C-alpha cells in the first residue's frame, strides 16, 4: 500500500506482535480445558457429521482449521511433541503461548526482542540443567511399580483414567512383551509394534491383551478351518493366483493342439507353488497379495488356513514374532524354486475369533519372540478411538520411562521448582535478560495454574502454597524432600507426588521446554508481516 | 575470454582438466542409439535371447565408443545427450565427454 | 428406488435415482477397527478395470466389481431395486445377454434396463432429441437421438479419440514424454477455426493424422442425413458434444462452421457443449430411472425368465 505498492497487506510493529500473541493465545485457550486429571474431553464435528471425541491436544490441533501462521506454528509444535515423545502435547502448547504472552509484555515495555530471546534461551538451558541435576528419580530404585505409576499418570485425564488401575498393567505388559535387544545390548521397546484393534461391545474392563498378535483379517474361504493348534506359519509377500504372463510375453498359437496345454499351465504353475508350501507342513499361510478361489480350494483340501490381503506391517510383525521369513518369491540361490521348512514360523495357536459380529485372527503364543496386541472394547466407535489415542500416549510414556530410567514428579512440581529457581537465578544475568529469565520462570507456572483452574479450585492459593513449599526446599538444605511436592487436584492440596505416584518421564518435560522455547523464539522474532493477495 | 566458455557439464567419472587437448566434436546419438529401421522389433521365444540381444545392443554402443577413441582424443563434445554407458566408457578411457551442447555450441 | 450403475468406460459411478451425484465411484475412489471392512476392499483395489475402449473384456471381473459396488460401497440389496446399466453405442448383443444374465440370475434384480451412454448424456443436458458426439479415450461415436432413443441405423462410428489425437502431437516416444504431449493435450489445446490463421502467428481432416475415412463433422452430417428430413432440423440444431477428448480442445465453432457449410442453408445449427458436470451419463441415468417411463421400459425378472436372451434382445430380429 502507498509507497511500497506491494499487492498485499502489511502489519508492522506492536500490531503484528499483538496479533501473533492473540493467535497463540487462541490456540492455547482451545486446549487449556483438557489438562490434568480434571481436564475434560472435546467434541469435534467435521462439517459433515463426522464426530471425534478427544483429550489429545495434538489431535485437537490437527483437526482444527487454522489460518494464522502464529497458530499453525503451535499446531506443528503439538505435532512435533506427539512424534518425538508421545505425551506433553497440551502442556507444550500452553507453555509456548504463555512464553509468547509474557515476552510480548516485555517487548511492549521496550525490552528488545533479542534480549527477551537471549533470556529465554538462557532460562531454558538452566531449567534443563536444574531438572537433570535435582528433579529426577531413577526407576531402578522403584522397581516395576514405577512403570505402572507413570502409565497411570499418563492415562489420567483420559477416558481410561479411573480404570488405570488395570490399564496400566496391560500397557506395561505390552511394552515388556515387545522388548527386543539390539547391537550394543541396549534394550529397545519399539511400540507401534503392539497392535491395537478397536471393537465396540463389552466394557473397557473386557479389553484384551493378547500375548501374540491380532489380525484385522479372516480366512479366505468358509470351508477352511478356523482354529489350528500347532500352527506352522508361512508369510508370503506374493499373490497366489492364476499365472499371467508379464508384459513382454505373448502367447501366439499357430498349432491349436498346443493351446490347451498353455491354458493348463496358467493354473498348474500356481498349483505347484502351493503344493511346495503345503509339502513343508505349513498349516497357516498369510499373504500380502490375493488368493484366487482355485487356490483357496487347495488350502481348504489341505486343512490349512489361508489369509489374503494381509498388511505388510502386520505381516512383518507376525514374521518377526513367530520366526518366519517373508518371501517375495519361491526362488533360491540355485536357480530353482523351492520352499524350505526353515522359512516357516511357529505359533501355539491360530484362531478365528468372534468379536461383536466381526471376526479377526488371533495368533497366540508365538515362539522366537513375544509380541503384543490389545483389543479395546467400548460403547461405540468414538469412545474406542479415544481409548486408542489414550493408550498410545500411555505406551509412549512407558517406553520413554524404560529407555531413559529417569522420572520427574507431576502435579506442577517441576514447574513450581523451576519458577522458584529461575526467579532466583535471573538476578545474576544482565539487567534485561534478568527480566526475560524471570518472565520465563513466571510463565512456567501456567501449568499448575491451569491444573487448579480445571479442578475448579483456588489457583492463586494453591500455586502460592506450592511456591512456598519449593522455596522452603531450595533455601533450607534440610528440606530438599519438599521438591517432590505438587498439586493434589482431588482435594486442592499440595502433596508428595513422588510418594503418591505421579511420575512423568524426564524427556517429556525437557522436550516440552525446549520445543516451547524455540517456538516462542521463532514467533517472537517477527516484527512485520506481508500477506500477499492470492495469485488468482 | 581469450579462449572460449561453455555452460555445459563434464561427465561423472571423467577428468576435469586436460592439457594439449585434442577434441572430437560430434552430432551422434550416443543415447540408446537405435538402428533407424523402425519396423525392427525383437521377437524371440526365450528371455535368454532377449538378454543376448540386450548385450548385443551394449556391444554396439561399446564399438561406437571405441571407433570414437580410435581418433586419439581427450575431449569429446556431443550435440546430443550421452547416456550412462558411453559416459562410463569415456570415463574409463580418460576422455572428457561434454554432452548436450547445442547446434550453436558445436558450431 | 432405482440403482443407476453408469459404467461409461470410466468407473462404476453407481448410486440411486434422485441423487445428483453417484455414491459408488469404485475404481480410484475404517482400518484398525475389527472385521473385514478393508481386506475385502483391498482385494478389489488392485483389480483391473474390465471395460477397455468401451467394451467389456473380462466378465468375471466386472461381476465381482458390481458385487462389490452393491454390498460394500452401497450396502444395499439388488433383489428389491431396479437397475439401470449403461452400454456403449453399437455394443455387441452378446455383451448385453451376458450382463442381463448376470443381473437377473446372479444379483436377482427385479427389473433392469440398459441405456446408451450418449442418450443418457443428452438426458443430463435436459434434451430428448439431438445428435451426440461422444469422443472419450478409445472410441468416437455419433449418436442421433430422436424422441429420446438412439436411432440404431444412423450410428456412424469413426475412431479418432484422445489416443489418436495425441498421436500426431507426439509425432511433433517414451511413455513419460508422450504423456508430456498428452499433458499438453489435457491442458489448453484451442480448436482452430482455420489452421492457416492459427499457424500464421506461430480429426476434421483425416490427412492431418494420416487416416483416409472421414472427419468428425462429416460423420455428424451424414448421421443427420441418414435420419428423417423433418427431424433433420432438430438434429442439426441440437448437436450436443460429450467426452473429455472433445472437451480438451474445446471444439465447438470449427465443427459448427463446417457443419453449416455441409448442411443446406436452412437449418441453423447450435452446439451446446459447456456442461462438463463430470457425471453427465450418471445424471441422465438418474433422470431416466426417476421417470415412470422407466417402469414402462423395465425388462422385468419375469420377462427375463420367460424369454432369456430374446428378452434382452427385445425380439424384432
Ligand atoms: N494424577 C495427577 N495428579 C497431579 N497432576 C497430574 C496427574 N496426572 C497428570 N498431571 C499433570 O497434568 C499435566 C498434563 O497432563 P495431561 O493433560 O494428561 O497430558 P498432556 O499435557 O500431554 O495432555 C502433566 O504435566 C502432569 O504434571
Ligand atoms: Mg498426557
Amino acid at each position: 500500500e502507498g509507497p511500497l505498492s506491494v499487492f498485499g497487506d502489511r502489519s508492522t510493529g506492536e500490531t503484528i506482535r499483538s496479533q501473533n500473541v492473540m493467535a497463540a493465545a487462541s490456540i492455547a485457550n482451545i486446549v487449556k480445558s483438557s489438562l490434568g486429571p480434571v481436564g475434560l474431553d472435546k467434541m469435534l464435528v467435521d462439517d459433515i457429521g463426522d464426530v471425534t471425541i478427544t483429550n489429545d491436544g495434538a489431535t485437537i490441533l490437527k483437526l482444527l482449521e487454522v489460518e494464522h501462521p502464529a497458530a499453525k506454528v503451535l499446531c506443528e509444535l503439538a505435532d512435533l511433541q506427539d512424534k518425538e515423545v508421545g505425551d506433553g502435547t497440551t502442556s507444550v502448547v500452553i507453555i509456548a503461548a504463555e512464553l509468547l504472552k509474557n515476552a510480548d509484555e516485555l517487548v511492549k515495555q521496550k525490552i528488545h526482542p533479542t534480549s527477551v530471546i537471549s533470556g529465554y534461551r538462557l532460562a531454558c538451558k538452566e531449567a534443563v540443567r536444574y531438572i537433570n541435576e535435582n528433579l529426577i528419580v531413577n526407576t531402578d530404585e522403584l522397581g516395576r511399580d514405577c512403570l505402572i505409576n507413570a502409565a497411570k499418570t499418563s492415562m489420567s485425564s483420559k477416558i481410561i483414567g479411573i480404570n488405570g488401575d488395570f490399564f496400566a498393567n496391560m500397557v506395561v505388559d505390552a511394552v515388556l512383551a515387545i522388548k527386543y535387544t539390539d547391537i550394543r545390548g541396549q534394550p529397545r521397546y519399539p511400540v507401534n509394534s503392539v497392535n491395537i484393534l478397536k471393537a465396540h461391545g463389552r466394557s473397557q474392563m473386557e479389553s484384551m491383551l493378547i500375548s501374540g498378535y491380532a489380525l484385522n483379517c479372516v480366512v479366505g474361504s468358509q470351508g477352511m478351518p478356523k482354529r489350528i493348534v500347532n500352527a506352522k506359519i508361512a508369510c508370503l509377500d506374493f499373490s497366489l493366483q492364476k499365472t499371467k504372463m508379464k508384459l513382454g510375453v505373448q502367447v501366439v498359437i499357430t498349432d491349436p493342439e498346443k493351446l490347451d496345454q498353455i491354458r493348463q499351465r496358467e493354473s498348474d504353475i500356481t498349483k505347484e507353488r502351493i503344493q511346495k508350501i503345503l509339502a513343508t507342513g505349513a498349516n497357516v499361510i498369510l499373504t500380502t497379495g490375493g488368493i484366487d478361489d482355485m487356490c483357496l480350494k487347495y488350502f481348504v483340501e489341505a486343512g490349512a488356513m489361508a489369509v489374503r490381503r494381509v498388511l505388510k506391517r502386520d505381516l512383518k510383525r507376525i514374521a518377526k514374532a513367530s520366526g518366519a521369513t517373508i518371501l517375495s518369491t519361491l526362488a533360491n540361490l540355485e536357480g530353482e524354486e523351492t520352499f524350505e521348512a526353515a522359512m516357516l514360523g511357529q505359533a501355539e495357536e491360530v484362531v478365528q475369533e468372534r468379536i461383536c459380529d466381526d471376526e479377526l485372527i488371533l495368533i497366540k503364543n508365538t515362539k522366537a519372540r513375544t509380541s503384543a496386541s490389545i483389543i479395546l472394547r467400548g460403547a461405540n466407535d468414538f469412545m474406542c478411538d479415544e481409548m486408542e489415542r489414550s493408550l498410545h500416549d500411555a505406551l509412549c510414556v512407558v517406553k520413554r520411562v524404560l529407555e531413559s530410567k529417569s522420572v520427574v514428579p507431576g502435579g506442577g512440581a517441576v514447574e513450581a521448582a523451576l519458577s522458584i529457581y529461575l526467579e532466583n537465578y535471573a538476578t545474576s544475568m544482565g539487567s534485561r535478560e534478568q527480566l526475560a529469565i524471570a518472565e520465563f520462570a513466571r510463565s512456567l507456572l501456567v501449568i499448575p495454574n491451569t491444573l487448579a483452574v480445571n479442578a475448579a479450585q483456588d489457583s492463586t492459593d494453591l500455586v502460592a502454597k506450592l511456591r512456598a513449599f519449593h522455596n522452603e526446599a531450595q533455601v533450607n538444605p534440610e528440606r530438599k524432600n519438599l521438591k517432590w511436592i505438587g498439586l493434589d487436584l482431588s482435594n486442592g492440596k499440595p502433596r508428595d507426588n513422588k510418594q503418591a505416584g505421579v511420575f512423568e518421564p524426564t524427556i517429556v518435560k525437557v522436550k516440552s521446554l525446549k520445543f516451547a522455547t524455540e517456538a516462542a523464539i521463532t514467533i517472537l522474532r517477527i516484527d512485520d508481516l506481508i500477506k500477499l493477495h492470492p495469485e488468482s | 575470454d581469450e579462449g572460449f566458455l561453455l555452460d555445459k557439464k563434464i561427465g561423472v567419472n571423467q577428468p576435469k582438466r586436460i592439457e594439449n587437448a585434442k577434441i572430437l566434436i560430434a552430432n551422434t546419438g550416443m543415447d540408446t542409439d537405435k538402428i533407424k529401421i523402425f519396423g525392427s522389433r525383437v521377437r524371440v521365444d526365450s528371455t535368454a535371447k532377449v538378454a543376448e540381444i540386450e548385450h548385443a545392443e551394449k556391444e554396439k554402443m561399446k564399438e561406437k565408443v571405441e571407433r570414437i577413441l580410435k581418433h586419439g582424443i581427450n575431449c569429446f563434445i556431443n550435440r546430443q545427450l550421452i547416456y550412462n554407458y558411453p559416459e562410463q566408457l569415456f570415463g574409463a578411457a580418460g576422455v572428457m565427454a561434454i554432452e548436450h551442447a547445442d547446434f550453436a555450441g558445436v558450431e | 428406488a432405482a440403482l443407476v450403475i453408469d459404467n461409461g468406460s470410466g468407473m462404476c459411478k453407481a448410486g440411486f435415482a434422485g441423487d445428483d451425484a453417484p455414491r459408488a465411484v469404485f475404481p480410484s475412489i475404517k482400518d484398525s477397527y475389527v472385521g473385514d471392512e478393508a481386506q475385502s476392499k483391498r482385494g478389489i483395489l488392485t483389480l483391473k478395470y474390465p471395460i477397455e475402449h468401451g467394451i467389456v473384456t473380462n466378465w468375471d471381473d466386472m461381476e465381482k466389481i458390481w458385487h462389490h459396488t452393491f454390498y460394500n460401497e452401497l450396502r444395499v440389496a439388488p433383489e428389491e431395486h431396479p437397475v439401470l446399466l449403461t452400454e456403449a453405442p453399437l455394443n455387441p448383443k452378446a455383451n448385453r445377454e451376458k450382463m442381463t444374465q448376470i443381473m437377473f440370475e446372479t444379483f436377482n434384480t427385479p427389473a433392469m434396463y440398459v441405456a446408451i451412454q450418449a442418450v443418457l448424456s443428452l438426458y443430463a443436458s435436459g434434451r430428448t432429441t439431438g445428435i451426440v458426439m461422444d469422443s472419450g479415450d478409445g472410441v468416437t461415436h455419433t449418436v442421433p437421438i430422436y424422441e429420446g432413443y438412439a436411432l440404431p441405423h444412423a450410428i456412424l462410428r469413426l475412431d479418432l479419440a484422445g489416443r489418436d489425437l495425441t498421436d500426431y502431437l507426439m509425432k511433433i516416444t517414451t511413455t513419460a514424454e508422450r504423456e508430456i504431449v498428452r499433458d499438453i493435450k489435457e491442458k489448453l489445446c484451442y480448436v482452430a477455426l482455420d489452421f492457416e490463421q492459427e499457424m500464421a502467428t506461430a480429426l476434421f481432416q483425416p490427412s492431418f493424422l494420416g487416416m483416409e475415412s472421414c472427419g468428425i463433422h462429416e460423420t455428424t452430417f451424414n448421421s443427420i442425413m441418414k435420419c428423417d428430413v423433418d427431424i433433420r432440423k432438430d438434429l442439426y440444431a441440437n448437436t450436443v458434444l460429450s467426452g473429455g477428448t472433445t472437451m480438451y480442445p474445446g471444439i465447438a465453432d470449427r465443427m459448427q462452421k463446417e457443419i453449416t457449410a455441409l448442411a443446406p442453408s436452412t437449418m441453423k445449427i447450435k452446439i451446446i457443449a459447456p456442461p462438463e458436470r463430470k457425471y453427465s451419463v450418471w445424471i441422465g441415468g438418474s433422470i431416466l430411472a426417476s421417470l415412470s417411463t422407466f417402469q414402462q421400459m423395465w425388462i422385468s425378472k419375469q420377462e427375463y425368465d420367460e424369454s432369456g436372451p430374446s428378452i434382452v434382445h427385445r425380439k424384432c430380429f
